[PDB]
């Protein structure tokens, strides 16, 4: 039942700094953007215009691939702090 | 222009989330949608006088206590929230301040007790009780709604202006 608390913002200015979810094990990136989305209030919107970033830094994001699983790709020596933004 | 770190507490459910979204995107949605912790920031005017509002939205439920020591030490005021139809929220709001004391280690911290969803007819905490707890903890006691919006400024607003006269 492995898990992990990541920061998820959005390439938007609405006031928010980011908003935080939850990436078990079995977490594929398509669930993670509906999950982050749905959070945000992107309802309406489909998660296959969305993509998923990891901001390992002000100059590095770790590109997470559409059918990967997000726990076990992401790097989780670096910040959990992840950017949902239009593909 | 002074930065301030709000921190928005209180037992699940209470209306956190739902205050915060009210004062930074100025509208209300009625939605299940559990925190884990979410930040805001917003600039605006207070007193003649622009600042910055950093909000930090918390959890209220127990699976996320962890996080309080650290949100507690870096927090400078805090909005403690109950909800007047429920009884437990208040109860609970006395463990708040005495863990807010406990680990900033100070007789005087910013605070505002907040009696929200004050819009709801089955209120079940009168504001006397509510008030004999402000006057006791010696803070202020503003009964909200971030349905219609009703004391959602002012409850941040004395916050900001509590931090104020205390740094
Ligand atoms: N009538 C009314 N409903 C409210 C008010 N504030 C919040 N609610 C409703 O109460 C429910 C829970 O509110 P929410 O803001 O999510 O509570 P929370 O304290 O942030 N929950 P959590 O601690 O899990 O993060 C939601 O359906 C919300 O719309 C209010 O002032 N009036
Ligand atoms: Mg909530």
């Amino acid at each position: 039942g492995d898990c992990c608390i990541i920061r998820v913002s959005l390439d938007v200015d609405n006031g928010n700094m980011y908003k935080s979810i939850l990436v078990t094990s079995q977490d594929k990136a398509p669930t993670v953007i509906r999950k982050a989305m749905d959070k945000h209030n992107l309802d309406e919107d489909e998660p296959e215009d969305y993509e998923l970033l990891q901001i390992i830094s002000e100059d590095h994001k770790l590109k997470i691939p559409e059918n990967a699983n997000v726990f076990y790709a992401m790097n989780s020596a670096a910040n959990y702090d992840f950017i949902l933004k239009k593909r | 222009m002074t930065e301030y770190k709000l921190v928005v507490v209180g037992a699940g459910g209470v209306g956190k989330s739902a205050l915060t979204i009210q004062l930074i995107q100025n509208h209300f949605v009625d939605k299940y949608d559990p925190t884990i912790e979410d930040s805001y920031r917003k600039q605006v005017v207070i007193d003649g006088e622009t600042c910055l509002l950093d909000i930090l939205d918390t959890a209220g439920q127990e699976e996320y206590s962890a996080m309080r020591d650290q949100y507690m030490r870096t927090g400078e005021g805090f909005l403690c929230v109950f909800a007047i139809n429920n009884t437990k929220s208040f109860e609970d709001i006395h463990q708040y301040r005495e863990q807010i004391k406990r680990v900033k280690d100070s007789d005087d911290v910013p605070m505002v007790l907040v009696g929200n969803k004050c819009d709801l007819a089955a209120r079940t905490v009168e504001s006397r009780q509510a008030q004999d707890l402000a006057r006791s903890y010696g803070i202020p006691y503003i009964e909200t709604s971030a349905k219609t919006r009703q004391g959602v400024e002012d409850a941040f607003y004395t916050l900001v202006r509590e931090i104020r006269q205390h740094k």
